[PDB]
This record gives structure tokens, C-alpha cells and sequence, in this order.
RNA sequence: GCCCGUCGCUAGUACCGAUUGAAUGGCUUAGUGAGGCCUCAGGAUCUGCUAGAGCGGA
RNA sequence: GGACUUUUACUUUGAAAAAAUUAGAGUGUUCAAAGCAGGCGUAUUGCUCGAAUAUAUUAGCAUGGAAUAAUAGAAUAGGACG
RNA sequence: UAUCUGGUUGAUCCUGCCAGUAGUCAUAUGCUUGUCUCAAAGAUUAAGCCAUGCAUGUCUAAGUAUAAGCAAUUUAUACAGUGAAACUGCGAAUGGCUCAUUAAAUCAGUUAUCGUUUAUUUGAUAGUUCCUCUACAUGGUAUAACUGUGGUAAUUCUAGAGCUAAUACAUGCUUAAAAUCUCGACCCUUUGGAAGAGAUGUAUUUAUUAGAUAAAAAAUCAAUGUCUUCGGACUCUUUGAUGAUUCAUAAUAACUUUUCGAAUCGCAUGGCCUUGUGCUGGCGAUGGUUCAUUCAAAUUUCUGCCCUAUCAACUUUCGAUGGUAGGAUAGUGGCCUACCAUGGUUUCAACGGGUAACGGGGAAUAAGGGUUCGAUUCCGGAGAGGGAGCCUGAGAAACGGCUACCA
């Protein structure tokens, strides 16, 4: 194929962006950045199609251009820029500040934080691996790389992130009954405390789940996150929680509500 | 140029294979560097990615190491002597890996009679508190010591000179020197 | 599967940067380095005593276990250290609603410490490519029936 | 390279093109409600098949499945919805021997005429 | 109308693969090389015109030539070079040495005259003077961190 | 009553067939062999360092 | 307390599973094919539900089951437990 | 949404096909044609041939302006607005098009990299630099555009003469302290000491060493470091990740036509006191080595393709299967070479032949089971008249790049 492929086209783009059938040829094909591109959201999906300040493209780069956005507390520029779970995105003429979180739906929902807990984020230590001249070192989801970390950290566990210095403060040790976010799968969206973890020697590890509910359900390892201690969570989770409705308890929260 | 698929090969079952498409640069080959003794003539070769590699078309002094006493000297490489894979590699005096080269001995013998006091097989106190020390040490297998007499060392080139433009090597010792000495009768 | 005297080969066998010092009496003559395999493959004695190098032994080489893991019948022991393992199975054919007897025959590498034969059950894992036809290495071995 | 436009037709033609026993009655409900050509039956007579083979399927499903509820009673909820369901026939089984008419009934056509407006349905 | 090419010797023309850095050749994008036809070096009755540089000039004065002299179009702009054509020294704070020129609006002669190029000035001092601060900043802070980390491994050891 | 086959007429289809009959496409033997690439050389003309002589570099 | 399939086939549950399309929930595009829209309210600086769900298993991976159907084992004991 | 009906007899019941009947994202054609919404469209035949035009270029406050450019008016006597050309950088390897090739191939689902390359993005990361006076308040040439002299019927042809720049090209300064290692002048003889000389950034190549630990305790040979109720006491002896490694990482000795370690740019003009163009100093940009990440790539496991036996044996000259070694590659590997074996596939259909064959998501038909189709909107593959070659570059075996043959 000769190189890199420079463009997305339009249904071929990731389902949970949300993007109309009709209107273009073509998907925003996020930049390569902190996040895995089909597991991202790119800027303009956000200021266009989900908080509608923006119109055109032309004004997504309009908005940008004037630094009016930052994400993890630095300006970024790019429109198709690859902002991702546990994200921040300031907007801070509109004093606004979100979180990037998902639905139960698996759909990166539009979540308003504080001022503050805008000055930190979450994230979950890929590898801790030794570097040269001595210095161990995690890395990220989102590809933080942080020197000098705990030694007690460990691969699965998550880490509490400063962002004005970077700088882990805390951590959480991945283990049995830790409150728990599910990042993809079947199950993304959900939320619960963990039990047991089926560990098989050679790939594929496998997390069972139960949420406040006391519904079970497994993924993959590598789709669980580790978010905190049971009904205490260490950021902000949207409306609902991650509880998963069924279609027919769907059907009569909505029309309980609507109408009376 | 030089491929290196698979595809143009017969399958297992023996059947010939239908051409699926052109030759592809991510499978080229290149052409061998035989390397040689001489001046010192070394071309790089831009490979994948940026990547300088390093041909050694031409080659003396390389570095070669004494396991056993734990150092390494630079020496000349006065020829080639066996090679396992092909014979004319030792007529045409072609520097490989597993190559079993005679090198210059005389850096060895200047490193042990200074380290170790003694002479090869025939005052300045602080000098001569280590060359006691150092002693119960200073012997070496026969079958080492008895080359020091001719001046050069059976070695084995280590490296790939096509690749790192280096002919680097260890002396040979142990099981492996009567190995060789037996092949080279 | 068959070994030499060790050294045959116009070329010095060994295993790499396995060093024994000249300078240093030893009991055994030729250090020798193995390693544990993984999933619970138990590298056997034959490993660890033998003099044998085969650089492609899943212990004791230079080969690492990872992939799939097969069991096979061992159809060749013709081939020096490598057989020819076939797999049995059926095959559904959703008209008609049956199977149909099908097999595939796998060339797998066969690390001296083991001899096998014809019959033979084997465990076999994958190893990457050896030589062009043999993706996998003998693992654990089962015993004949006849 | 455009996403595709997905489209589906209305309606069905009768596996027999000659039946006077069909052609009347057809006739008929064209007179009726005042209708244009046979494809305006045609089109609900379609309606209907796909209506009673979602019931069909569901019907074979165990009582209290899941499906069976949710697309049990989302069905019966949009045919009352527009009249074509009574306030109760609203089981499943009976809209199994829901017939045309009972659609053709709906038509903003039958209405105009139902209630005053028109004295007719062409008028309508 | 085919130019000549040095050292090709023979008196005719040839069809040669040409590259970047070659005469008669302008590659028209990187790594481009094309074959053509060149005329050999040596002289013959074929050519249209040849072109000689005057080494030792003879007796009488050539006309359009000797007499007339005709300037050079630019002069020095690289610091030290404005240095090596005056003659001045490293001190010598080239500036007000520079050639100007003279252009007329219809009205208003202004002057113009080159931006030296490898001038010391206040800016670029300062600009080593902020790498290097970086460099030992940053050489401190990271055995700050160092430290603090290795009395943190033998906090943790006791615990 | 039915009804078979040679013979004879007309039309259509394939078949055997001298012609070492012809065409197109794939794979080829052998001889020859363009071109770039690698490599041994070559050194038009330019340059460095130590009137000179000398040692390199492109 | 954590780990036996002798070796399978078979069967259950699950994970991992692109959108489009297919089935289907919601939604008056004036109906409709469609589309993933929209719905309230003072319309003065607003509020808000959505964008479900179901679905190849051929093969692989994880798993609960042991009927059926194969299969291995002590006979010149060179058998098992200690 | 599980349906038939007409045609063999004088009649009869069958067999059985022909005929009717219904759909077709299924193409053509004929006759007919008013409205709204929607919209396939030179695939089939000829991956047959093509006039002409167009489809790839790109500049910020921030690499290079002496335009004999334009406007200015600066505060302007180094430069300072705007700004053609040209350098430098980047892109042109994305798209779009087509279905010729292709039948264990492609492709799908599923693995593999402990088997590799990766411009870029995002996050990390650099006090060590021929010191056998030497610019570091900053080394050196060289060119374009341009000026002018020219050749050709002709092209995005260019010769020869003169100028002048850089984040082009080519060079090259450096900054704390310690510790540890060799050599060793001398102290003088003892459990015996040491002044001082060198070496030590990073990367490259090789050898050697550590990276431990499944339960314990002693003996000696050699070497060797730290306490000293000065005799010997000896320390509870500091060590990550994986199912698994010769892994991450570190040490020793060296090696190198020595990789990198800012001679770069834009905005700001703050602060010290000896007031010197002194010293210091802010927010950005562009670079730079390594590592990680991201966008990828290359191989890769398992199972799965249509008709054919009027294809039964196939594969190994000339690599066929495997072993060793080397070479090569980014890397695995018969990828290739040398040597050595004789293997490898097959009625559970090998091998060959055919396909009006790219694979898949999917499409038509609607009791169910099935039958037929899928050039074509998405994904993957292939090609750019046929073949092969290769240049640049992170990436091409590119074709709106080159070289060559054929047409
Ligand atoms: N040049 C190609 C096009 O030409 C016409 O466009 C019509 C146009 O369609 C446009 O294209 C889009 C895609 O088809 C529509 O979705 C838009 N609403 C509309 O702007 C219609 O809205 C008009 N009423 C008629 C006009 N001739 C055809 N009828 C289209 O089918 C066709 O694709
Ligand atoms: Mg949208
Ligand atoms: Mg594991
Ligand atoms: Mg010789
Ligand atoms: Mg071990
Ligand atoms: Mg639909
Ligand atoms: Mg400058
Ligand atoms: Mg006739
Ligand atoms: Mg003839
Ligand atoms: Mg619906
Ligand atoms: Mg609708
Ligand atoms: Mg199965
Ligand atoms: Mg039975
Ligand atoms: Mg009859
Ligand atoms: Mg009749
Ligand atoms: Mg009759
Ligand atoms: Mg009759
Ligand atoms: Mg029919
Ligand atoms: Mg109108
Ligand atoms: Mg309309
Ligand atoms: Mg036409
Ligand atoms: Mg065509
Ligand atoms: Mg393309
Ligand atoms: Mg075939
Ligand atoms: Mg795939
Ligand atoms: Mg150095
Ligand atoms: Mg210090
Ligand atoms: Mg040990
Ligand atoms: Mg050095
Ligand atoms: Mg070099
Ligand atoms: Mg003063
Ligand atoms: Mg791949
Ligand atoms: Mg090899
Ligand atoms: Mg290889
Ligand atoms: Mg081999
Ligand atoms: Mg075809
Ligand atoms: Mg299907
Ligand atoms: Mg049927
Ligand atoms: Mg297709
Ligand atoms: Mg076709
Ligand atoms: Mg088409
Ligand atoms: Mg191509
Ligand atoms: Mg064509
Ligand atoms: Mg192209
Ligand atoms: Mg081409
Ligand atoms: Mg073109």
C-alpha cells in the first residue's frame, strides 16, 4: 500500500463518534497522538458534533487557532487531534471543563468536571519497565512516560496524575474488589467492583465483574480499568454510573419521565 | 533485484507457484561484501528506515579479545586459515564470521609480559607487589603459549564485517582450539 | 531426531557465549545452559545431561515457545531433527449436516532428548519459522500403544 | 464512494394474476374507500405479511421472553396507536386476524369522508 | 544547440544518464536522473560556438573587452566576509562598513543595503546564555529526583 | 390399420480429413543479450594540509 | 485452600467480535422510501430524552456438563501403594 | 409467505418432461410518459487506442531578501512593512481509478513477533566534546535567484562569465563535584604506605561478567574488600518483568574512515552593582541522541475456496524436505551460497487442466433445508499498454518518478 494511509473514510470511522450516514466522503481520521485512533475522539467531533459550539470545520479550526481549547492543561492546535479516556479539554473563555468518560452506551459522553479535578487525571500503567542509566519508569494508556515511579506500582495497576508537572500522586493497586471501569468490549461503559480475575497462562486473562446492581459480567484484562474503591470513586463518573438498563427497564424510565 | 520471498519458491506439495505480483523493495537482497585483506575500505549502505550499514571490502587491525585473561587488543589479521562453510573463503583470504584467522601476537605478548612478569615460553617495588600477586595466574594453556613462539594466534572472527564494517574476534582456547588445530592437520 | 558425536560439523558446535575458562579446573568438562520452557512443559533430564547443541531445542536453544499449541500423531521420523506430525479431524459440511474425515500433515522440529517414532502422540508449540516448512517444536511426549 | 441510500419497495403483486373470486373483491375495496389502482391494496396487503410474520415469529417464542415482551407490545402499541388495533384486541394472537380494511379504515382518505367534510370518498 | 560536457573526450555526441550535480543536467525533483544526449569536449567543426576565458592578455587591447569593466552585482554580506574584504578585524564591528545603494522613487533617493548575517549581538548571547542555564538546571534537578528516589527505595525496604 | 430400411430431392448440425493446415495466450530448452545496481579500475577537471618538494580529499 | 478431561468428539455459557446492509426499538421526513433525528418553555440569552437491541460460530480462545461415540491401562507382571 | 394449472389415450391411472405462473439490486430492447423525493450509470465486449484541458503543490510573529519590486515612511547607517523569483524544509508512497493477473494465492475469522523497520504525533531523555597559547563576543567556503555573453526548427534544453545568503553545505569551542579503576615517583620494611600521572558522556563492534534467589550447613585452594577491647570480628550482606529467554538494566577490557552532545529563529527589556556595551534573566519556535507512545509496515499460527480422473502420481537440471556454517535482509527463514544427508505431497484427490475467479462485508429467491449471484459505494488485495530495472525517501520495486527492451 506504499505508506500511511492519510484518510478515513466515512463509515469505516468508529460507530460510537456518531457520525451521520449522508454529509461527506469522509471521517475526521484523528492524528496520531495519546490515544489509539479508534478508541479516540478527535477535537472536531467534540466542538462540532458534541458540544455544537462550532458549525463548519472551517470554524472548528477558527476556535482552535485562537487557543481557546486545551487539553490536559496544554494549548493543542490540531483539529483532528486524538483526545481520549481521561482527557480533560478546558475551554476556558466559557469557564467549562470535561472529562472524556464513556457511556453505557460505549459512546465518550459530554461530562462536566470542576474547576478543580481538572487539575488531575487517571491513568493506567501499561508496562513499568527499567530504563537506562538506571531509572525505572511507567508508561501510561495514554502514553504518559513518568521516571522514578512507586516500586509498588505494577502493570494493570492505575495512577492518580498531577498534569500541571505530570508527576503521579497516589495509586491504586489492581486487585479484588477495586472499583472498576470496562474500556471496551461488550461491557464498555459499565462500572463495578471487581471479584475474580481468571488468570490463563499465555494470553487473555479474563476480569469478572459485578456492579452496585449485582449484575456480573467479564471482559478481557486488558479492557478493565481500575478507578477506585468500591462506592468511592477517584473521578467524577456521569449520569447513570455505568449501570446497563436493560431494553425494556430502557423503556419505562423513559416513558415514566416523559409524560408523568 | 535480489529477492528474498518466499513465494518464488515451490510449495511444499512441490507445486510450482503462479507469479502473484512485482518484486517488492521490502524483500531485497544485496549483494555479498567479501571482505578482504588490505587497506582499510569501507562503504556504508543506506538500508531501511534512514539505517546506515557498514560494507568492509578491505580490512587489517581488528580488535580481538583473550577470554580467559579478560582483555582485548587491537592486531593485524595476517590471514585467513579454515572456515567451515567454504573452502575458498581460506584460498581467497575472505574475512566472515567463523572465520578462524591468524592475528598479530605481539600486543598479547606485550600485555602479558607486562601484566604478569613472566616471558612466553622459552625491579620497581609497586611493579613487582602485583607481578606476585598476579602469580598462580600467570600460566596459560601449552597449546596457547606455543603459538606466542611464531607470533601470531589462531582467533575466530566474531562480528560481520559486511554489516558493521568490523572484522572483530576472541582468540581461540579451550575445546574449541583443539577442535581446529585438529582440522587445520 | 538422531544426533552425532557432537562435533561432526566443520564448523565448532556450541551453545553461545556459554564460556568455560581453560584457566579454571572444573569438574564437567563443557558448561552447559538450559532454560525452562514455559506453560508448564517440564524440560526433561536428557536436556540437561546430554552433550547435544541443536540451537532450534526449545530448552537449551536459542527458540521460544509461544502460539498455538498441537497434539499430533508422529507419521515421519525420517527427517534428522524433525518429524512430520498429522492431525486428525472432522470437518462439517452444514448441507448435508455430517462431517467428513479430513488431516493435515505438520513438519515440527524434534530436539534431541526426545526419541520418537511412528505412533507417539505429541505435543508440539509454536516456535517461529525454523525452516520454511517447520513453524513448531517437540514439547512433551506420550507414549505408543503398540 | 458516497454512503449508499438504502430504498425498499411498498408492496407485493398476488401469486395468481387471473382469479376472478380476487379481482372482485379487490374491486370492491377499491369502491369502498375510494382507491386508484390495485398497488394501493397491494401496498397493504403487504403491510400486513410483514406485520403478522413478526407475530408469527414472536408468537413461536416462549411467553415472558424478553423479545417476545419488548417487541410483543411495541408492535400492538403503534397498531393502537393509529386505530387500527382496538382499545382492546390488543393480544398478539389478534393481530393475527387483523385484516386490511382495518387499515384501509385509517386513511386520511376514509377519514375526510367518516366524519362530514366530504359527503363521498373521491370527493374526499 | 547541444552543449559540450568536460572530459568526456570524443569529438561527437553521446547519450548519457545524468544526475543532480552535473552539468547540462537540472533534475527536475529529488532523485530524478535522465539520459541525454551531450556533445564530447573535444573541438570540432560542428560547433555553433565556443566560449574561451581570456588567461594572459595579448599586445593591442580587444575592444569590447579589455577596455570596459563591468561590476560585480552584490557585495559582502556574512559578517566575517564584509571583514576579509576590507581587511578589518574581529573588533572591528563590521555595520557601518556595509555597501549601500542608491534608488530613486521618482522623487525621494532612498538607500537599501544587505541584513549581516553571523553577527554577534545582544540577542544571540542571551540565547546561549538560556541553553546553558538549561543544561545545568535540569543536570541538578535530575539528581534531585535521583536521590530523593534512592532514600525511597530504602523507605520502602524498611516497610 | 399400423409400420421398417436402402434409394432419390432440399436445408441444418456436428464428425473423419492431405494440408508437416493456421491463430492467440501460458509455461519453457538453448544461444544471444539492453539497462540500472554492486564491485576492480580509470582520473577530465576542482580542493586541503605540510619558488620547493611532499601527504591526502571530492 | 489452589491445582486430574488418559486422549477426543459432542453439548451449554461467555468473551473477543467494524460500519453499511438484514431483523428490530424510538422518532409525524405533511404520508412514504428515507433520515437520526428531535422534544419542551417564557423564546431574553434557556431546559432536555436519544442515536437501543438482536443476530455467523466454520475455526480459534474461555467455560459448565459426562449420556451417547471413540480411546489409554496389570498377562512371560517389567503392575500399584509404601 | 408449506397452492399449482395446460399438452401423450376412444377413455383411464401413472412415469415424465415441454408449456403456463410468480420475483429478481437484472441487463438489454420495444411501445408510452404529467408531478414530488431518491439516483445506478463504458463493469460484462476491448487491463483495447486516445486529440485537447484539467486532476499536486505548499509560508508562519518565528530558516535564506540589496528584486536596479511595491509601499513606505521609519527613529533607522547592519537588518526591521509588504513581497516576485530562487534556496532550504515538507508533501507528491494519501486520494481517485480498475478487476487484468491470482485456486492454498488472495481473502475471512483467529494468532504470532522471545522474529523486525517505522517520517510523524504524544510523553520522556544530554554539565563529560583532541585542553601535546589553540575564535566561542560565534570558523570556512561554495551556489541559486539575479546581471550579462550564448547555442538549437523544437521541450519545464541549457553552456560559458560575474555577484551574494542559510535551520543548504563544510567545519568546530565548551561548565560542578565526587567516586572508582590502572600505571607509579618516592615512605621503609611493616596488619606494611602512598603523593600524581592517566583513564571513565553517548553511540558503534566484539569478548567477558552480573542480573540472584525450589529448603538447609561446613571444609578447603587461589584471589580479594571492608571492622578492629588490635586480635582477627566478620554484616542482619542492596538485585526488576515474563508462561518462558542469552530479557529490561548494569560491569570489565578494548574497538570506530567516531553516531549524537543547538555556531538556529521570533516575541518580550525585567533585575542586580564595581556602570562595564558588565553580569543575569522571561514566554515561544525549529532542531537533536536514546526510550516509550501513536500512525503504520513486513513476515506469521490455526481452520475454511468453484468445475475437472478424457489429470494418479508429484517434487530434487537449475532447491525439492531437512542439518551445519556463512552471506544477505529491517529481521525470521533454502531468501541465497558452500558442505552433508534423502527427504517432502498424494484417493482424507496430491500434481495438472478449466474458470465467461480478485477475496470478504454482502445480493436475489422468502415453510424449512436450500439454489443462484456478488466487476461495482466499506475492508483487504493487485495494476497503471507489456516485462524488468532502479533513483529519492520513514515509506515506492512508484508509473500524472527515472532507465532499458517489446508493442
Ligand atoms: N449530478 C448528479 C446528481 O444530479 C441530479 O441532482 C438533482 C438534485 O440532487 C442533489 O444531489 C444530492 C444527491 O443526489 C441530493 O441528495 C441533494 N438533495 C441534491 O442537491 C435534486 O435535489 C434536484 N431536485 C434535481 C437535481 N437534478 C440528480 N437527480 C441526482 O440524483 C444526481 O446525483
Ligand atoms: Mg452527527
Ligand atoms: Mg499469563
Ligand atoms: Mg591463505
Ligand atoms: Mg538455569
Ligand atoms: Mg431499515
Ligand atoms: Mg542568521
Ligand atoms: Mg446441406
Ligand atoms: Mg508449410
Ligand atoms: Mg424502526
Ligand atoms: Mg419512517
Ligand atoms: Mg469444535
Ligand atoms: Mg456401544
Ligand atoms: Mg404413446
Ligand atoms: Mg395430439
Ligand atoms: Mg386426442
Ligand atoms: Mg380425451
Ligand atoms: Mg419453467
Ligand atoms: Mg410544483
Ligand atoms: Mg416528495
Ligand atoms: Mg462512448
Ligand atoms: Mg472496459
Ligand atoms: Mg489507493
Ligand atoms: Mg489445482
Ligand atoms: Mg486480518
Ligand atoms: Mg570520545
Ligand atoms: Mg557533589
Ligand atoms: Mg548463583
Ligand atoms: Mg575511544
Ligand atoms: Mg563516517
Ligand atoms: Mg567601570
Ligand atoms: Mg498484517
Ligand atoms: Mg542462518
Ligand atoms: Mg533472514
Ligand atoms: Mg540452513
Ligand atoms: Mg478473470
Ligand atoms: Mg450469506
Ligand atoms: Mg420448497
Ligand atoms: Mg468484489
Ligand atoms: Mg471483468
Ligand atoms: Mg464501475
Ligand atoms: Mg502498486
Ligand atoms: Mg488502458
Ligand atoms: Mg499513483
Ligand atoms: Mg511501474
Ligand atoms: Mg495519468
Amino acid at each position: 500500500a506504499r505508506g500511511p494511509k492519510k484518510h478515513l473514510k466515512r463509515l469505516a470511522a468508529p460507530h460510537h463518534w456518531l457520525l451521520d450516514k449522508l454529509s461527506g466522503c469522509y471521517a475526521p481520521r484523528p492524528s496520531a497522538g495519546p490515544h489509539k485512533l479508534r478508541e479516540s475522539l478527535p477535537l472536531i467531533v467534540f466542538l462540532r458534533n458534541r458540544l455544537k459550539y462550532a458549525l463548519n470545520g472551517r470554524e472548528v479550526k477558527a476556535i482552535l487557532m485562537q487557543r481557546h481549547v486545551k487539553v490536559d492543561g496544554k494549548v493543542r492546535t490540531d483539529t483532528t487531534y486524538p483526545a481520549g479516556f481521561m482527557d480533560v479539554i478546558t475551554l476556558d473563555a466559557t469557564n467549562e471543563n470535561f472529562r472524556l468518560v464513556y457511556d453505557v452506551k460505549g459512546r465518550f459522553a459530554v461530562h462536566r468536571i470542576t474547576d478543580e479535578e481538572a487539575s488531575y487525571k487517571l491513568g493506567k500503567v501499561k508496562k513499568v519497565q527499567l530504563g537506562k542509566k538506571g531509572v525505572p519508569y511507567v508508561v501510561t494508556h495514554d502514553g504518559r512516560t513518568i521516571r522514578y515511579p512507586d516500586p509498588n506500582i505494577k502493570v494493570n495497576d492505575t495512577v492518580k496524575i498531577d498534569l500541571a508537572s505530570g508527576k503521579i500522586t497516589d495509586f491504586i493497586k489492581f486487585d479484588a474488589g477495586k472499583l472498576v471501569y470496562v474500556t471496551g468490549g461488550r461491557n464498555l461503559g459499565r462500572i463495578g467492583t471487581i471479584v475474580h480475575k481468571e488468570r490463563h497462562d499465555g494470553g487473555f486473562d479474563l476480569v469478572h465483574i459485578k456492579d452496585s446492581l449485582d449484575n456480573t459480567f467479564v471482559t478481557r484484562l486488558n479492557n478493565v480499568f481500575v478507578i477506585g474503591e468500591q462506592g468511592k470513586p477517584y473521578i467524577s463518573l456521569p449520569k447513570g454510573k455505568g449501570i446497563k438498563l436493560s431494553i425494556a427497564e430502557e423503556r419505562d424510565r423513559r416513558r415514566a419521565q416523559q409524560g408523568l | 533485484g535480489i529477492s528474498r520471498d518466499s513465494r518464488h519458491k515451490r510449495s511444499a506439495t512441490g507445486a510450482k507457484r503462479a507469479q502473484f505480483r512485482k518484486k517488492r523493495k521490502f524483500e531485497l537482497g544485496r549483494q555479498p561484501a567479501n571482505t578482504k585483506i588490505g587497506a582499510k575500505r569501507i562503504h556504508s549502505v543506506r538500508t531501511r528506515g534512514g539505517n546506515k550499514k557498514y560494507r568492509a571490502l578491505r580490512i587489517e587491525t581488528g580488535n580481538f579479545s583473550w577470554a580467559s585473561e579478560g582483555i582485548s587488543k587491537k592486531t593485524r589479521i595476517a590471514g585467513v586459515v579454515y572456515h567451515p562453510s567454504n573452502n575458498e573463503l581460506v584460498r581467497t583470504n575472505t574475512l566472515t564470521k567463523a572465520a578462524i584467522v591468524q592475528i598479530d601476537a605481539t600486543p598479547f605478548r606485550q600485555w602479558f609480559e607486562a601484566h604478569y612478569g613472566q616471558t612466553l615460553g622459552k625491579k620497581s617495588k609497586n611493579a613487582e607487589r602485583k607481578w606476585a600477586a598476579r602469580a598462580a595466574s600467570a600460566k596459560i594453556e601449552s597449546s596457547v603459549e606455543s603459538q606466542f613462539s611464531a607470533g601470531r594466534l589462531y582467533a575466530c572472527i566474531s562480528s560481520r564485517p559486511g554489516q558493521s564494517g568490523r572484522c572483530d574476534g576472541y582468540i581461540l582456547e579451550g575445546e574449541e582450539l583443539a577442535f581446529y588445530l585438529r582440522r587445520l592437520t | 531426531s538422531t544426533e552425532l558425536t557432537v562435533q561432526s560439523e566443520r564448523a565448532f558446535q556450541k551453545q553461545p557465549h556459554i564460556f568455560n575458562n581453560p584457566k579454571v579446573k572444573t569438574s564437567k568438562r563443557t558448561k552447559r545452559w538450559y532454560k525452562n520452557a514455559g506453560l508448564g512443559f517440564k524440560t526433561p533430564k536428557t536436556a540437561i545431561e546430554g552433550s547435544y547443541i541443536d540451537k532450534k531445542c526449545p530448552f537449551t536453544g536459542l527458540v521460544s515457545i509461544r502460539g498455538k499449541i498441537l497434539t499430533g500423531t508422529v507419521v515421519s521420523t525420517k527427517m534428522h531433527r524433525t518429524i512430520v506430525i498429522r492431525r486428525a479431524y472432522l470437518h462439517y459440511i452444514p448441507k448435508y449436516n455430517r462431517y467428513e474425515k479430513r488431516h493435515k500433515n505438520v513438519p515440527v522440529h524434534v530436539s534431541p532428548a526426545f526419541r520418537v517414532q511412528v505412533g507417539d502422540i505429541v505435543t508440539v508449540g509454536q516456535c517461529r519459522p525454523i525452516s520454511k516448512t517447520v513453524r513448531f517444536n517437540v514439547v512433551k511426549v506420550s507414549a505408543a500403544a503398540g | 464512494p458516497r454512503a449508499p441510500r438504502t430504498y425498499s419497495k411498498t408492496y407485493s403483486t398476488p401469486k395468481r394474476p387471473y382469479e376472478s373470486s380476487r379481482l372482485d373483491a379487490e374491486l370492491k375495496l377499491a369502491g369502498e374507500f375510494g382507491l386508484k389502482n390495485k398497488k394501493e391494496i397491494y401496498r397493504i396487503s403487504f403491510q400486513l405479511s410483514k406485520i403478522r410474520r413478526a407475530a408469527r415469529d414472536l408468537l413461536t417464542r416462549d411467553e415472558k421472553d424478553p423479545k417476545r415482551l419488548f417487541e410483543g407490545n411495541a408492535l400492538i402499541r403503534r397498531l393502537v396507536r393509529v386505530g387500527v388495533l382496538s382499545e382492546d384486541k390488543k393480544k398478539l394472537d389478534y393481530v393475527l386476524a387483523l385484516k386490511v380494511e382495518d387499515f384501509l379504515e385509517r386513511r386520511l382518505q376514509t377519514q375526510v369522508y367518516k366524519l362530514g367534510l366530504a359527503k363521498s370518498v373521491h370527493h374526499a | 544547440g547541444f552543449p559540450m560536457k568536460q572530459g568526456v573526450l570524443l569529438p561527437t555526441r553521446i547519450k548519457l544518464l545524468l544526475t543532480k550535480n552535473v552539468s547540462c543536467y537540472r533534475p527536475r525533483r529529488d532523485g530524478e536522473r535522465k539520459r541525454k544526449s551531450v556533445r564530447g569536449a573535444i573541438v570540432g567543426p560542428d560547433l555553433a560556438v565556443l566560449a574561451l576565458v581570456i588567461v594572459k592578455k595579448g599586445e593591442q587591447e580587444l575592444e569590447g573587452l579589455t577596455d570596459t569593466t563591468v561590476p560585480k552585482r552584490l557585495g559582502p554580506k556574512r559578517a566575517n566576509n564584509i571583514r576579509k574584504f576590507f581587511g578589518l578585524s574581529k573588533e572591528d564591528d563590521v555595520r557601518d562598513f556595509v555597501i549601500r545603494r542608491e534608488v530613486t522613487k521618482g522623487e525621494k533617493t532612498y538607500t537599501k543595503a544587505p541584513k549581516i548575517q553571523r553577527l554577534v549581538t545582544p540577542q544571540r548571547l542571551q540565547r546561549k546564555r538560556h541553553q546553558r542555564a538549561l543544561k545545568v538546571r535540569n543536570a541538578q534537578a535530575q539528581r534531585e529526583a535521583a536521590a530523593e528516589y534512592a532514600q525511597l527505595l530504602a523507605k520502602r525496604l524498611s516497610e
